[PDB]
């Protein structure tokens, strides 16, 4: 309803492959007031 | 000017437990919470 | 049926004329809460 | 990986979104971008 | 109180953070006509404070204030600044006409009537693109009974009357739940302990013993709760603890 939130989490992993099994939770990391229609998206490389 | 680059390749994987967010600006300590 | 179950938020928020009208909810549910408690605790004090 | 793109049209028609995130800090802005097609960031060693 | 209001098919937005919310100063130095709060009396404005506040804002005629109602359907809240049912906040509004209105008509209040659909609560829609009202499609700035938004509505000094231009200001806060930002003028004490006191923490009222807590709230928390939901422990906002 016009808000975009974000929440977010660090996780360190080891040589375990990836994206694991186990357990965690995002905190909040900010309200946006933005009040536009999002419908797609997409991200941003930065080759150097 | 843009220049067409950085071509995809997906797969697909099982997100097993991923991505549980603490769902407000509240603490709560010792309590099993339902939430929609 | 109310605007918050904290019956303080209620009492902070607004004045007499609508707080009370809010309120009556909550006595309301309350108190149907302990009919329902006193009536199954007859209902099992009849049984031990 | 630098930040997202967040829209409903991404061509300038309606409002659209930019996360950028760099060495330093985070900025976010909501505006009729115009976006070409592969959005990437080309940060450079500039001599001058 | 600035020169020229925003136009209502897209409503400014400003956030109010990082002050005090003293509106005595505000009530004393211009008349109103409208003041309809909803979910908070403007009675308790004093002892009370929130989380992050804006300020909807725009001209409109008088007629469509009744439209600034809660989840309220008709021309403006349909397509240009629908506002939902569940909207806490206060609206405020007043007669421009002594200020905004002109003899030779003015015309920069620009307003819509037609849209492919209405739109979302809190969402703005400032695309010119043409609307096709006619069946057939239409191209351009031209078409077949087409426009975008419609005319600005002519004011005049003399000409409206309950039909003049009014200005709007729309206060959407949310309060009592999350780290506060903006608070009403009332002054803090110190804090005690160990004793039987009537607290307010960011206006959330209670009586109760204070204690300093074992708990290890994250940096977002302002309240911790328990199973009746009533406010278990607080982040002392003068000190963080
Ligand atoms: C990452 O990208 C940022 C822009 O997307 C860029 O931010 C810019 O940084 C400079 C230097 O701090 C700021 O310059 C201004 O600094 C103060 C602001 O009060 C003024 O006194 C100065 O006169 C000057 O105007 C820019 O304003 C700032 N831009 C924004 C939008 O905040 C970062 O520097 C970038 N970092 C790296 C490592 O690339
Ligand atoms: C948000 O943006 C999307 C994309 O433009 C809108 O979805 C379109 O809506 C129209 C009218 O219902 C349809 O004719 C299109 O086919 C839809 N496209 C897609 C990809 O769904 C959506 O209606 C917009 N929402 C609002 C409230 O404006
Ligand atoms: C309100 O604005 C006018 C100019 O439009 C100015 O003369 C007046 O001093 C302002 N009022 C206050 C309280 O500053
Ligand atoms: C309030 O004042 C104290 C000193 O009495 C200070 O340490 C504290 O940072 C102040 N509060 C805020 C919100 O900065």
């Amino acid at each position: 309803d016009g808000y975009f939130k974000i929440y977010s989490k660090h996780t360190p992993i080891n040589l375990g492959r990836d994206l694991p099994q186990g357990f965690s939770a995002l905190e909040p990391l900010v309200d946006l007031p933005i009040g536009i229609n999002i419908t797609r998206f997409q991200t941003l490389l930065a080759l150097h | 000017q843009c220049v067409n680059l950085i071509t995809r390749t997906q797969s697909y994987t099982n997100s097993f437990t991923r991505g549980v967010y603490y769902p407000d600006k509240v603490f709560r300590s010792s309590v099993l919470h339902s939430t929609q | 049926g109310a605007i918050s179950s904290v019956l303080n938020d209620i009492l902070s928020r607004l004045d007499k004329v609508e707080a009370e009208v809010q309120i009556d909810r909550l006595i309301t549910g309350r108190l149907q809460s302990l009919q329902t408690y006193v009536t199954q605790q007859l209902i099992r004090a009849a049984e031990i | 990986i630098r930040g997202w793109i967040f829209g409903t049209t991404l061509d300038s028609k309606t409002q659209s979104l930019l996360i950028v995130n760099n060495a330093t800090n985070v900025v976010i802005k909501v505006c009729e971008f115009q976006f070409c097609n592969d959005p990437f960031l080309d940060v450079y060693y500039h001599k001058n | 109180n600035a020169t020229r209001f925003a136009s209502v098919y897209a409503w400014n937005r400003k956030r109010i953070s990082n002050c005090v919310a003293d509106y005595s100063v505000l009530y004393n130095f211009a008349p109103f006509f409208a003041f309809k709060c909803y979910g908070v009396s403007p009675t308790k404005l004093n002892d009370l404070c929130f989380t992050n506040v804006y300020a909807d804002s725009f001209v409109i005629r008088g007629n469509e204030v009744s439209q600034i109602a809660p989840g309220q359907t008709g021309n403006i809240a349909d397509y240009n600044y629908k506002l939902p049912d569940d909207f806490t906040g206060c609206v405020i509004a007043w007669n421009s006409n002594k200020l905004d209105s002109k003899v030779g008509g003015n015309y920069n209040y620009l307003y819509r009537l037609f849209r492919k659909s209405n739109l979302k609560p809190f969402e703005r829609d400032i695309s010119t693109e043409i609307y096709q009202a006619g069946n057939k499609p239409c191209n351009g700035v031209a078409g077949f009974n087409c426009y975008f938004p419609l005319r600005s509505y002519g004011f005049r000094p003399t000409y409206g009357v309950g039909h003049q231009p009014y200005r709007v200001v729309v206060l959407s806060f949310e309060l009592l739940h999350a780290p506060a930002t903006v608070c009403g003028p009332k002054k803090s004490t110190n804090l005690v302990k160990n004793k039987c006191v009537n607290f307010n923490f960011n206006g959330l009222t209670g009586t109760g013993v204070l204690t300093e807590s074992n708990k290890k709230f994250l940096p977002f928390q302002q309240f911790g709760r328990d199973i009746a939901d009533t406010t278990d422990a607080v982040r002392d906002p003068q000190t963080l603890e």
